[PDB]
């Protein structure tokens, strides 16, 4: 019910499976010959993604799942100036 | 006075001519109803627009009944539009008027539109919870056995 | 409740959202660690076991969906866990 994500730097992050399931690419990678064995744990590693961008992605996951179908003014998502360029890259690749 | 009764009848030309004579339209009767109330009952949007053009202000009768609310009661949407557009009001009065309009569409025999009522009430209540963390309160009266359950709704579900 | 946390060990991070031992056996369920052994460090200060959420002083103002509350704790270092910190992430160019 928990999943592990591994960056190219080697940092490992543990996330609730339903939160990580939103992105289509992750779901596609899980559903297949990979991640099909019950004995093996549920982990996914990107040989490409850096650390900070992936961390921003996962806090985006929880922020989105938290303010969903809520009748109110959503808080803005803080984006650093230099981060945005690579964050767009990661969002496009993950198809979130 | 001929002004208020003419507004009730809705003859635009005679009302326009009488107003041309610079007659004060702020006159009152025994009921205390100003010509805006009679125009709202008539529902002539042009008459109300002309009355507003020469500085006719909203005035409340002793027993409530602001002309906007009176127009909303009789299922007269256009007057509600015009008055809300021109006459500045708070959040509470506007939502109250919208809810009254919804109920009037719901129960009366002239229109009897169930969907229009539902959508108007939905819009009003969505406006109630617009801000978030700053919620207009909703007071519910105790149930009446005449209506059965008789409990209002304050959550969108 | 409604308090958002990162748990950080060197090259390891856990995201989560009311006492200290509650966090301790959440960590036990996640990583199978001795609940007594785990020591929590907030601003390099020891967090005693059984301390409630309220005494922490971090409920809503810092625990944010935008940026949750950070918890720089350390796991076991032989008998007791001390001086164990997470490496910083890569600095963008």
């Amino acid at each position: 019910m928990y999943v592990k994500l591994i960056s190219s730097d080697g940092h490992e992050f543990i996330v609730k499976r339903e939160h990580a399931l939103t992105s289509g690419t992750i779901k596609a990678m899980l559903s297949g010959p990979g991640q099909f064995a019950e004995n093996e744990t549920n982990e996914v590693n990107f040989r490409e993604i850096p650390s900070h961008v992936l961390s921003k992605v996962c806090m985006y996951f929880t922020y989105k799942v938290r303010y969903t179908n809520s009748s109110t003014e959503i808080p803005e998502f803080p984006i650093a100036p230099e981060i945005a360029l690579e964050l767009l890259m990661a969002a496009n690749f993950l198809d979130c | 006075t001929c002004l208020m009764i003419a507004a009730y009848k809705g003859h635009t030309d005679v009302v326009r001519y009488l107003l041309e004579q610079r007659a004060d339209p702020n006159a009152k009767a025994h009921c205390g109803a100003t010509a805006l109330h009679f125009a709202a009952e008539a529902g002539h949007i042009d008459i109300v627009k002309e009355l507003i053009k020469w500085r006719a202000a909203i005035v409340v009768n002793g027993h409530g009944m602001t002309p906007l609310k009176v127009a909303a009661e009789s299922c007269k949407a256009d007057v509600v539009e015009l008055l809300l557009s021109h006459a500045d009001c708070d959040r509470r009065s506007r939502i109250e008027a919208l809810e009254l309009l919804g109920a009037s569409f719901a129960n009366d025999r002239e229109n009897y539109d169930i969907i229009k009522t539902y959508h108007y009430l939905y819009l009003a209540m969505l406006e109630r919870f617009q801000d978030g963390d700053n919620i207009l309160e909703k007071e519910v009266l105790p149930p009446i056995h005449a209506y059965g359950n008789r409990t209002e709704c304050r959550n969108p579900q | 409740m409604d308090v958002f946390l990162m748990i950080r060990r060197h090259k390891t991070t856990i995201f989560t959202d009311s006492t200290v031992f509650e966090l301790k056996r959440i960590v036990e369920g996640i990583l199978k660690r001795p609940p007594d052994e785990q020591r929590l460090y907030k601003d390099d200060q020891l967090l005693d076991d059984g301390k409630t959420l309220g005494e922490c002083g971090f409920t809503s103002q810092t625990a944010r969906p935008q940026a949750p509350a950070t918890v720089g704790l350390a796991f076991r270092a032989d008998d007791t866990f001390e001086a164990l910190c997470i490496e910083p992430f890569s600095s963008p160019p």
